């Protein structure tokens, strides 16, 4: 998903990267939606269903 | 010319070479579509040649 | 009811002669404000860089 929300074949939107180097650590788009929540976290289930 | 060529990033898989070579100020982290990647992008040596 | 959006295919997006004329013509053909809209939010962006 980090290689899908960043392969922009339309006009490129802005992106602010996070401090770490983990995947999905950025804020994408004009309204700067946080993308950190879609990483897997098995104690809460933060990205997937549930 | 008046740019940041080399940027030292967080610890890399091989701990002896953890430098990032950015030719002409391009932080190439995402995948590249060759049509809409270089739109609206320039650097200091190329503007002072025009 | 029916809005329109540009294609993805390269070769025409890299052609500077087609891309320059299709920005000048597009501002005299479509309505993109006020009451209704023939364009998309994404298409009208590509006609300003043109």
């Amino acid at each position: 998903l980090n290689d899908y929300l960043l392969y922009m074949y339309n006009t490129r939107v802005q992106v602010n990267y996070g401090p770490t180097g983990e995947p999905l650590d950025f804020q994408i788009g004009r309204n700067q939606y946080d993308c950190n929540v879609f990483r897997a976290d098995f104690a809460t289930g933060t990205g997937y269903n549930g | 010319w008046a740019t940041i060529d080399v940027e030292y990033r967080e610890p890399a898989p091989y701990v002896h070479a953890q430098r990032y070579i950015r030719y002409c100020g391009i932080d190439s982290r995402e995948l590249i579509n060759p049509t809409t990647y270089g739109i609206g992008m320039t650097y200091h040596c190329y503007n002072e040649m025009l | 009811q029916i809005i329109l959006d540009l294609k993805i295919d390269p070769g025409e997006r890299m052609d500077p002669a087609v891309r320059m004329v299709a920005g000048v013509v597009g501002h005299l053909l479509f309505t993109a404000g006020g009451r209704f809209t023939n364009l998309t939010q994404n298409m009208a962006r590509q006609l300003d860089i043109a």
